[PDB]
């Protein structure tokens, strides 16, 4: 009939006790269990039956419930608890999941360490050049990069790429490439990449020649 | 302990079909207490139980693809596995392979004991190109580019899976010719530069291609 579970989406900072909520679309009828799904990674239970947890899971994982309404908590979040949480249900004969609650980790704003590389010969013997711009362990998610050739604006010839949060540092971090030809690299000389951070007093560009 | 491991072909044509097979290993598929299925999960979406079967041969299946899946179990090889009929655009996703336990005095309570490690499907019709490894040259950071390969997935090393730590291998980004780039970074003290010696090991299993690309100064 219909399988929620809330929020949908969460970010509580490390040590808050953070509750999430299930609902069957039935009553109760088999074994309600909980899976964690860090990013890539393959999906691992924690709690069965509603309450028992799998050997080997640390004693911060709890859940309960009864009926239709049912609740997963933690006692004391860590770095490495950051993961899409799953509930199943197994009523007339179909295992179903639910939808999923993504959980984020709250922390001090960080500032990004920019590096820019230049394109390696190879590449550029091949008859393509691609300059990256990388801006390692940075927090909040949202920041700004942008590139100019010889002091000017280039837009659509770059696409970036954010990693999911880190599970030590639980920072982000950020990959533009800007990718032109080898005759269109030859025309210019300085290449730079504008980084424009909310935890950054002023916008670091990095650049070099050739 | 259980073991499961996937083995399918990554890419598949559209409108062709899909096979997948799961090896379990460190116990028999022949269990009392075991059902064995099969989980899909779309890029950016929630998980999707396609079916699961009985080591005798009790097949069961999702009404929606119940049209489609035949799950097959195999107790001479010791797997399972799964066959996706007409596979179009949309079953594109990450399909895993489960272990159900089964435990009830007068029906079986389940919970999926094992997962296996996933199997990227990637439904399309262009044909499969292998990556070019290109270095990032330089705490000091470096890294290598994976550029221009489909389908994915593509995993990458550091010194044989020695350097683990400050390690970031970003997401692949499809770029306008079809083909993914992805790029795979590490940050190590400067000092180290000179001593130390760095190799990325990637490899792209869809095209059978490892390459061990050794990023140098300079």
């Amino acid at each position: 009939i219909q399988m929620t579970q809330s929020p949908s989406s969460l970010s509580a900072s490390v040590g808050d006790r953070v509750t999430i909520t299930c609902q069957a679309s039935q009553v109760i009828s088999n074994y309600l269990n909980w899976y964690q799904q860090k990013p890539g990674k393959a999906p691992k239970l924690l709690i069965y039956d509603t309450s028992n947890l799998k050997t080997g899971v640390p004693s911060r994982f709890s859940g309960s419930g009864s009926g239709t309404d049912f609740t997963f908590t933690i006692s004391s979040l860590q770095p490495e608890d950051i993961a899409t949480y799953y509930c199943q249900q197994y009523e007339n004969l179909q295992f179903t999941f639910g939808p999923g609650t993504k959980v984020d980790i709250k922390r001090t704003v960080a500032a990004p360490s920019v590096f820019i590389f230049p394109p390696s010969d190879e590449q550029l013997k091949s008859g393509t050049a691609s300059v990256v711009c990388l801006l390692n362990n940075f927090y909040p998610r949202e920041a700004k990069v942008q590139w100019k050739v010889d002091n000017a604006l280039q837009s659509g010839n770059s696409q970036e790429s954010v990693t999911e949060q880190d599970s030590k540092d639980s920072t982000y971090s950020l990959s533009s490439t800007l990718t032109l030809s080898k005759a269109d690299y030859e025309k210019h000389k300085v290449y730079a990449c504008e980084v424009t951070h909310q935890g950054l007093r002023s916008p670091v560009t990095k650049s070099f020649n050739r | 302990q259980l073991q499961l491991q996937e083995s399918g072909p990554g890419l598949v044509k559209p409108s062709e079909t899909l096979s997948l097979t799961c090896t379990v290993s460190g116990g028999s598929i022949s269990s009392s207490s075991y059902y064995w299925g099969w989980i899909r999960q779309p890029p950016g979406k929630g998980l999707e139980w396609i079916g699961s079967v009985y080591y005798s041969g009790g097949a069961s299946y999702n009404p929606s693809l119940k049209s489609r899946a035949t799950i097959s179990v195999d107790t001479s090889k010791n797997q399972f596995s799964l066959n996706l009929d007409s596979v179009s655009a949309a079953d594109t996703a990450i399909y895993y392979c489960a272990s159900i336990y089964g435990s009830g005095t007068f029906y079986y309570y389940f919970y999926m004991d094992v997962w296996g490690k996933g199997s990227t499907v990637t439904v399309s019709s262009a044909s499969t190109k292998g990556p070019s490894v290109f270095p990032l040259a330089p705490t000091a950071a470096l890294g290598c580019l994976v550029k221009d390969y489909f389908p994915e997935p593509v995993t990458v090393s550091w010194n044989s899976g020695a350097l683990t730590s400050g390690v970031h291998t970003f997401p692949a980004v499809l770029q306008s010719s079809g083909l993914y780039s992805l790029s795979s970074v590490v940050t190590v003290p400067s000092s180290s530069l000179g001593t130390q010696t760095y190799i990325c090991n990637v490899n792209h299993k869809p095209s059978n291609t490892k390459v061990d690309k050794k990023v140098e100064p300079k």
